C-alpha cells in the first residue's frame, strides 16, 4: 500500500469565515482500465467548505481511483493552512488583532477602528491602561465553531506601542512633571 | 425482529424526511436527510 | 437481508402514500384558488 | 398538465455585474410586461462556484473569460412565473450577441443593456430542464413543479439514497443506541458518499 | 425609540422634560445611520442618555435577527464617535454594587470603593434592561423557528386595556413574556397619558427617568431613558 | 459645542435633578422639571425617632 | 382566466425575506395535515395546524442613505445666527423646521470654514423637479475664492 | 384521483358547530383577504388574517373632555 | 554573555537622566541615558562577563487624573 500525498493548501480568513467551494486540481498518476490514459475521469472533487474549520483538519478521499495490485490510494485534499491576513491572524477559535498605535494616543479612551472578516468596521473602545503586555475581550465576535456557525468567537486587541524619537527637550523637561509626578 | 424495532423507531419521521428528499432535490441529499434528521429531533424533543 | 424484505419497501410505499397526500393536498388547494379567482372575477366585475 | 392541475413554469433571470447598478429600470421593464418576481437572490458568483452552475456550457466550451466576468461584481437572481414565460422571455429578452442584436433587435434589452458577447446584459434559461437545474443551483428548497408522482421519486430514492439509507441501517440494528437519530444523523454526516470524510482537530 | 421617533421629537412630547435637542437629534440620525452601516442589525434605537458631571453618555442599542437576542449596546460622548460597549456578566454586576456614586463621564475614570467607569455603564445598563424595558401586547411575535422578530401587523393597544396594568411585557427573555403586573414592588409604574388619548406614557420608578411613549392606535412605541444612572432603593419611601 | 460662537450655558445642578439655568448673559431664565426632589449620594435614610 | 390563475399562484409562491418560505407549500403542508389527521372542530385547529407547519454568499445592499450618511459625516466634524432665525421662521409657518435648517446651519458652517467669508447667511431656498436648491449669501474678504 | 378530489372536498365542506362555518369558506375568505396586492410576505401573517376574518366609544370619551376644557385657551 | 534586565519605570522612560546599571563583579557604574528607550532596544558597556548587555523593562501606571491626562496631551500628542 502506497502512501498517501499530503497537499498543503492555503485558505483567506474570509472564505474560512463564510465556507466557501473550493476547485482543486488533483495528480494523474491513476491509471485507466484501457492503459492508454492516466487521467482519471474525476478531474476536480466537488467539497464544501464549512465556516470556521481548524488550521489543520484532514479531509481523506477514501478509495479513490482503487487501481492497482495491492494498493488502494487516498488523496488528502486538504492540509488547511491560512494566508499571511494583514489585519487578523488566527487561533484556537479566536482572533488575535494587532493594531499599531502612538504613545500619545495609546493612552487614551482609544479608537480602534476593527474591519472584521465581514465586512464590518468594529469601533471598540480602550479605557483601562494599556500595558506592552495587553490584550482585550471582545466576546460574539470571531471565526464560528465547526459545530455551530450560528454562535461566534472572541476577538483579542493586541498593541504595538511606539516610542516617539524626535523629541526635543522642553517636552522631556515637562513630561517630568507629565509621567513622574 | 430488527424490522420491527425500525417500525417502532422512525417510522413516519424517516417517511416525511424521504418525502422532502423527493420533493427538493439538493445536491447532496445525504446532508439534507440528516440535517432534516437533526431538525425532526429538534421538533419532537422540545 | 432482513432491511431488504421488510422496513425498506413499506417504508417506500408509505412514501409513495405521503407524497400522495402531500398532491392531494397541493390540488384541493389549487381548487380553492381556482374557485377563488373565478368568483372573484366574475363578481367584481359585475 | 391535467385538467383540475396547473403549470405554472418557471425560469431565470440573471443580472450581470456590468449592469447591476442599473437594476430598477430594468426591473421596471420585467415587472410591466408580465413577469412576476418570486424571490431575487443578491449573490457574488465565486469562481470556483460559476464553473459548477455552467457545467453545461463551460464545461465543453474554453471560455474562461466569461467565468472571470462573472467574478467580477455582483449578481442578481430572479424567479420569474408567467404564462408562456420562455417563450415571452426569449422574445423580449431577443438573441445573443449583443454587437448583432443591436442593429437586428433594437427593442430587446441586450441592444440597450449589452455591449458584447462575453459582456453580456443578461441570461436566461433556455430549456425547462435547464431551467430547472439553474433554480435548483442558485436558489434555496424551493419546489419546481412537476411533482415527480409515482414510480418517478421511488427511483430516485433507490438508486441515489437507499443504498446509503440501507448501509447506514444494517449498522444501526447492530448495536442498538438509544435515541437512534443521533446514530443515524452521525452515520449520514460521517459515511456520507458524495461528502468526503471530516476530522477535526 | 428609533430614528423615526427621533424625527418627531417625541421626547419632550412624552413629558419627561429632560429631552434631546436638535445638535443630538441631527447626530444620532446621521450617527445611528452610520451604526446600521457598519455593524449588520436589523433594527437600531437609541436607547437614552446617562446624566454626567463633566460630559454626557449618549447611548444606543443594536439587535439581530432575534428580537430577544443579546443586545450590542454601544456608547458616545460626541455624539459622532459610536463605539462598541462589552457584554455584561454577573461578576461585573455584584462588582459595582460596592460603588455609589454620580456618573462622572471620561471613561478611563477609576472608583477607589479598581473598578472602572465603563464596567459601572454596561452593568448600569444591563440592570435597567433587564428591569424596566418595555414591549406592549402583541408588538413582538414569537416565531416557531425558534426566534421573535416584530410583528408587522401590529395594530395599537386599545383603551380599554391600557390602564390594567398587564399589558406591558419586558424586553428581555422571559403574549409570551412577563407582564408589569407582577413587578416588585406593585404599583412601581407611572400611569400617564398626554393630551388626549393620543399617547400613553409610563415612567419607571424603580429607575427614575425611563419614559415610555405609546400611541394607541397606530405602531409607534419605544424606551428612552434619561435620567440620574441610579437604582433608587428608596422607592418603597415613597409610595 | 459643534458651533460654539453662538452657544447658550446650560447649568445643571446635581443637588436638585433637572434644574437648570441659562445664558446667553445679558437676559437669562430659570427652569426646573423632575420628581421636584432633593439628590441624595446615599439611600435615603429615614429620619430617627425623637429620643 | 389562465393568465390570473398563474399570477395568483406566482403570489402564493412569491417567498418572503423574512423567513424564506412560500404561503402556497405552507397551505398544501396546512392542508396536507389537515387530511392526514382529522379533528371535528377544523377551523379552531388552523392556529396550531399552521404552527406546527412553521417549525418545520449572499451579499448585502447599500442603501443611498448610506451614501448621504457618508456625505453628512463632515457636516458634525462670521455666520449670522441662524438658529433664532429658524425660530422665527416656524411661527409664520414657513422653513425647515429644525433638523434640515441645522443641516443648512453646518453646511453653511462648512462653508464660511472652507472661504474666507465675511458674512455667510442663509438666503434660502429654491424648490427643484428632482433636486432642491440650498443658497447662502457669500460675501469676501479679499475678493477671491 | 377524482374520488380523492372528491373525498376531500367533503372533508373540507363539513362544518363545526363551534363556530357555525367550515374550513373551505374560511379559506376562501383568508385567500380573498390574501389576493389584494399586498407585498410578499405574508407567510408570517397568514394566521393574523385568520383571526382578523374568524374575528369578523365610550373609551374614548376622555379625550373629548380634554377637548372640552381646552377650547377656551384661544377664545 | 552576562545580561540583566532593569525595571525603569516609564517617567524615568521618556525623559533624560541616569540609571544605575551596577555590575556583578567592581561596583561600577552610573552610566546616564541619551536616547529615548525603546521596547525592542540595547545598550553595549564594554567589559567581560562575553559582554555586558542590558535590557530595559518599561513599567506602566495605573491610575490617572484629567488634567495631569490634558497636559500628557500636551506633552505627547503635540
Amino acid at each position: 500500500q502506497d502512501p498517501p500525498i499530503e497537499r498543503d493548501l492555503y485558505l483567506s480568513l474570509e472564505d474560512l469565515f463564510f465556507g466557501c467551494t473550493k476547485k482543486i486540481k488533483i495528480s494523474r498518476r491513476v491509471l485507466n482500465e484501457d492503459r492508454y490514459s492516466s487521467t482519471i475521469k474525476d478531474k476536480i472533487l466537488t467539497i464544501d467548505v464549512r465556516p470556521g474549520w481548524r488550521q489543520g483538519t484532514r479531509i481523506t478521499f477514501e478509495k479513490e481511483g482503487d487501481q492497482g495490485p495491492n494498493i488502494i490510494p487516498a488523496d488528502i485534499i486538504f492540509i488547511v493552512k491560512e494566508k499571511l491576513h494583514p489585519r487578523f491572524r488566527r487561533e484556537h477559535d479566536n482572533l488575535f488583532f494587532v493594531y499599531p498605535i502612538p504613545l500619545g494616543k495609546a493612552l487614551t479612551c482609544c479608537t480602534v477602528e476593527v474591519k472584521t472578516l465581514d465586512d464590518r468596521l468594529l469601533n471598540i473602545p480602550i479605557n483601562d491602561i494599556v500595558h506592552p503586555k495587553y490584550f482585550k475581550i471582545v466576546p460574539g465576535e470571531g471565526m464560528p465553531l465547526p459545530e455551530n456557525p450560528s454562535k461566534k468567537g472572541d476577538l483579542f486587541i493586541f498593541f504595538d506601542i511606539q516610542f516617539p524619537t524626535r523629541l526635543t527637550p522642553q517636552k522631556k523637561q515637562m513630561l517630568r512633571q507629565a509621567l513622574l509626578t | 425482529m430488527d424490522t420491527a424495532y425500525l417500525k417502532n423507531c422512525f417510522g413516519t419521521g424517516l417517511t416525511q424526511a424521504l418525502a422532502e428528499v423527493a420533493r427538493v432535490r439538493p445536491s447532496d441529499p445525504i446532508e439534507y436527510l440528516a440535517h432534516w434528521l437533526y431538525h425532526y429531533r429538534s421538533i419532537t424533543v422540545a | 437481508r432482513d432491511i431488504e424484505v421488510g422496513f425498506l419497501p413499506w417504508l417506500m410505499n408509505e412514501v409513495e402514500k405521503s407524497m400522495e397526500h402531500s398532491m392531494v393536498g397541493r390540488t384541493v388547494l389549487d381548487m380553492l384558488i381556482r374557485d377563488v379567482v373565478e368568483r372573484r372575477i366574475n363578481d367584481y366585475e359585475h | 398538465m391535467p385538467l383540475p392541475q396547473i403549470y405554472v413554469e418557471k425560469t431565470l433571470a440573471l443580472i450581470k455585474p456590468d449592469v447591476v447598478d442599473k437594476e430598477e429600470e430594468i426591473q421596471d421593464i420585467i415587472l410591466g410586461s408580465g413577469f412576476t418576481i418570486i424571490q431575487r437572490r443578491k449573490l457574488h458568483l465565486s469562481p470556483e462556484h460559476c464553473s459548477n452552475f455552467y457545467v453545461e456550457q463551460y464545461g465543453k466550451m474554453f471560455f474562461p473569460n466569461l467565468t472571470a466576468y462573472m467574478s467580477s461584481g455582483p449578481l442578481v437572481a430572479m424567479i420569474l412565473a408567467r404564462h408562456k414565460a420562455i417563450s415571452y422571455w426569449k422574445e423580449l429578452m431577443g438573441p445573443s450577441n449583443s454587437l448583432v442584436a443591436k442593429e437586428t433587435h433594437p427593442d430587446s434589452l441586450r441592444a440597450i443593456y449589452g455591449t458584447d458577447e462575453l459582456r453580456n446584459a443578461l441570461h436566461g434559461s433556455n430549456d425547462f430542464a435547464a431551467s430547472e437545474r439553474e433554480i435548483r443551483f442558485m436558489f434555496p428548497a424551493v419546489i419546481i413543479e412537476p411533482i415527480p408522482i409515482g414510480q418517478a421519486a421511488k427511483d430516485y430514492i433507490n438508486l441515489y439514497v437507499a443504498p446509503t439509507l440501507l448501509q447506514g441501517l444494517t449498522e444501526l440494528c447492530k448495536e442498538k443506541p438509544p435515541d437512534p437519530y443521533l446514530w443515524l444523523a452521525d452515520w449520514l454526516m460521517k459515511n456520507n458518499p458524495n461528502k468526503p470524510k471530516l476530522c477535526h482537530f | 425609540m428609533d430614528a423615526d421617533s427621533l424625527l418627531l421629537s417625541l421626547e419632550l412630547a412624552s413629558g419627561s422634560g429632560q429631552g434631546l435637542s436638535p445638535d443630538r437629534r441631527a447626530s444620532l440620525l446621521t450617527s445611528l445611520m452610520l451604526v446600521k452601516r457598519d455593524y449588520r442589525f436589523a433594527r437600531v434605537l437609541f436607547w437614552g442618555r446617562i446624566l454626567g458631571l463633566v460630559a454626557d453618555y449618549y447611548i444606543a442599542q443594536g439587535l439581530s435577527e432575534d428580537q430577544l437576542a443579546p443586545r450590542k449596546t454601544l456608547y458616545s460622548l460626541n455624539c459622532t464617535e459610536w463605539s462598541l460597549l462589552p457584554p455584561a456578566t454577573e461578576e461585573m454586576a455584584m462588582q459595582i454594587s460596592v460603588v455609589s456614586g454620580r456618573f462622572m463621564g471620561d471613561p478611563s475614570h477609576e472608583y477607589e470603593h479598581q473598578i472602572k467607569e465603563e464596567t459601572r455603564l454596561v452593568s448600569i445598563i444591563d440592570q435597567i434592561d433587564k428591569a424596566v424595558a418595555i414591549i406592549p401586547r402583541g408588538a413582538l411575535f414569537k416565531t416557531p423557528f425558534g426566534v421573535t422578530h416584530v410583528n408587522r401587523t401590529f395594530e395599537g393597544l386599545p383603551l380599554s386595556e391600557v390602564r390594567k396594568l398587564s399589558s406591558y411585557f419586558h424586553f428581555r427573555e422571559a403574549d409570551f413574556l412577563d407582564s408589569l403586573e407582577y413587578d416588585i414592588p406593585r404599583g412601581s409604574w407611572s400611569i400617564q397619558m398626554e393630551r388626549g388619548n393620543a399617547l400613553v406614557v409610563l415612567r419607571s420608578l424603580l429607575w427614575p427617568g425611563l419614559t415610555f411613549y405609546h400611541a394607541p392606535r397606530t405602531k409607534n412605541y419605544g424606551y428612552i431613558y434619561v435620567g440620574t444612572g441610579e437604582k433608587n432603593m428608596d422607592l418603597p419611601f415613597m409610595l | 459645542n459643534l458651533i460654539p460662537q453662538y452657544a447658550i450655558a446650560v447649568l445643571r445642578s446635581n443637588l436638585w435633578p433637572g434644574a437648570y439655568a441659562f445664558s446667553n448673559g445679558k437676559k437669562f431664565e430659570n427652569f426646573y422639571i423632575g420628581w421636584g426632589h432633593k439628590y441624595c449620594v446615599e439611600n435615603y435614610t429615614p429620619p430617627s425617632p425623637p429620643p | 382566466l389562465e393568465v390570473a390563475i398563474q399570477n395568483a399562484k406566482a403570489y402564493l409562491l412569491s417567498t418572503s425575506s423574512k423567513s424564506g418560505l412560500n404561503l402556497y407549500d405552507h397551505l398544501s403542508k396546512v392542508l396536507t395535515k389537515i387530511l392526514d389527521e382529522r379533528p371535528a372542530d377544523a377551523v379552531d385547529i388552523i392556529e396550531n395546524i399552521s404552527q406546527d407547519v412553521k417549525m418545520a454568499h449572499n451579499e448585502y445592499e447599500m442603501l443611498p442613505a448610506y451614501e448621504i450618511a457618508e456625505t453628512q459625516k463632515a457636516l458634525f466634524l462670521s455666520l449670522p445666527n441662524v438658529m433664532e432665525s429658524a425660530y422665527y421662521f416656524e411661527q409664520a409657518g414657513v422653513g425647515l423646521g429644525t433638523d434640515e435648517t441645522y443641516r443648512v446651519f453646518l453646511a453653511l458652517k462648512q462653508l464660511t470654514d472652507t472661504h474666507p467669508i465675511q458674512r455667510c447667511r442663509f438666503w434660502g431656498k429654491i424648490l427643484g423637479l428632482e433636486m432642491n436648491y440650498i443658497v447662502a449669501e457669500v460675501e469676501f474678504r479679499d475678493g477671491e475664492d
